[PDB]
């Protein structure tokens, strides 16, 4: 009971509830956390 | 677990009389006990909040006390409008446990 | 320190890991034309 | 401060039932809500407690499946879903508030719902 | 590595990823989260024995604990998880040796 | 970490390591691989139940 799962499908997700297809979703419809460590490396600007 | 053993199932007394209910705990609590009254036609009221603590809505005719495992409530000037059940209550450990109830009644039919 | 109590999460909130992000190749580099030079003042 | 309940529920024994309490006066989010069951003349028994702000439940050990708590913050409402009803479950159920002190001495209650689980 | 670590225990990965200290589970290919409520350090009791008399040869594999949410609320049972987390369920039994 | 992740599901590790999208299994201390055949997106049906 309480079964509800998202599965990756194409470029988006497919959402099932209680072992019955419910509907598709895009990637944008889900808040995205990040496992990435930012590194904002800029460059020595040109100087004359 | 914690068990409340309430001394008397009922306590009747004539008008303006003096009574003193009490009860016992199944494990030491450190004065974290409360006393309630409930008439049949209302949600139970509050008399004692902390083994010895009166509050608003209860005059000095009610008084609570106790220590260790034995706690008590002395009632003065018993009236016809105090007939109700009286409840020990603990708030030291879930599950919360209430007293069985003491029937405070009158010396009349 | 502190302790934490954690409810079992209902399916109310959903999160997903950010997908890999492309990042450009190195700059192409400058086209250097050799030569023989004479500098006059 | 007040808690509004249905006076009674005349619901057949067997299939589960729903119960509600509407909060008023205080801040519904910032205080614990406990629930206590008592039959006619019985010694009232604490059936559970719930934090509306967080949703963390705590059931009396004999009330995991008999009842199930719920909170709607939107309408300042507390809910029980009573599953596996019996005739004797017809009883007064009180929803009560405790102070910021979770001591839960239960100052202010509602009138309490005298559920009548019956087919009369 | 992050994809295949979150399948082991979503709690730690979700907490270190979101930023808060959250509790999470996996619904297939997504994580469902919920914020965890703090509890003051001084309001915990560790029970002395990890054994269970009604189950000979079996024992709780992490300590039994008791706590109170507010500084003076009631006392509730739990079990000590990893990284100060209190599970509300006393079920992490091992056959003890 | 890479040694002890490939034992969980060799497919992802082998694919991200070789460069292609391959299917792999472990034969003890080595990975046996085989290239995976692409399938067009529009030619799939998800059954309802």
């Amino acid at each position: 009971v309480g079964h509800r799962r998202y599965f990756t499908f194409g470029g988006g997700y497919v959402y099932f509830e209680e072992y019955a297809y419910s509907h598709q979703l895009s990637r944008a419809d889900i808040t995205t956390v990040s496992t990435f460590i930012d590194l904002n490396i800029t460059m020595l600007e040109d100087h004359e | 677990d914690i068990q409340m053993t309430q001394s008397s199932s009922y306590l009747s007394e004539s008008l303006g009389g003096r009574v003193t209910i009490t009860c016992k705990a199944s494990d030491h609590i450190n004065n974290w006990l409360a006393w309630y009254q409930q008439k049949p036609g209302n949600a139970p009221r509050l008399l004692i909040s902390g083994a010895t603590s009166l509050e608003t809505g209860v005059p000095s005719r009610f008084s609570g006390s106790g220590s260790g495992k034995d706690y008590t409530l002395s009632i003065t000037s018993l009236q016809t409008e105090d007939v109700a059940t009286y409840y020990c209550q603990q708030y030291w450990s879930s599950p919360l446990t209430f007293g069985a109830g003491t029937k405070l009644e009158l010396k009349r039919a | 320190a502190n302790f934490y109590v954690c409810p079992p999460p209902t399916g109310a909130t959903v999160v997903q890991f950010e997908q890999p992000r492309r990042c450009p190749t190195r700059p192409e580099g400058q086209n250097y034309t050799e030569g023989i030079a004479v500098v006059f003042k | 401060v007040q808690l509004q309940q249905p006076g009674a529920e005349l619901v057949k024994p067997g299939a589960s039932v729903k119960l509600s309490c509407k909060a008023s006066g205080y801040t519904f989010t910032s205080y614990w809500i406990h629930w206590v069951k008592q039959g006619p003349g019985q010694g009232l028994e604490w059936i559970g407690m719930i934090h509306p702000n967080s949703g963390i439940t705590h059931y009396n050990e004999k009330f995991k499946t008999k009842a199930t708590l719920t909170v709607d913050k939107s309408s300042s409402t507390a809910y029980m879903q009573l599953s596996s009803l019996t005739s004797e479950d017809s009883a007064v159920c009180y929803c009560a508030r405790g102070s910021s002190s979770g001591s839960a001495w239960f100052a202010y209650w509602g009138q309490g719902t005298l559920v009548t689980v019956s087919a009369a | 590595l992050w994809n295949e670590a979150r399948k082991l225990n979503p709690n730690a990965i979700a907490s270190v990823t979101v930023g808060r200290r959250v509790s999470a589970r996996m619904l297939g290919d997504v994580m469902a989260v919920s914020t965890c409520v703090p509890v003051a350090a001084d309001n915990v009791i560790v029970q002395n024995s990890m054994r269970i008399s009604s189950r000979p040869g079996a024992c709780y594999s992490r300590p039994l604990v008791s706590f109170r949410y507010e500084d003076q609320g009631p006392l509730v049972e739990g079990q000590l998880g990893e990284n100060n987390e209190l599970r509300l369920t006393r079920d992490a039994i091992e056959p003890c040796t």
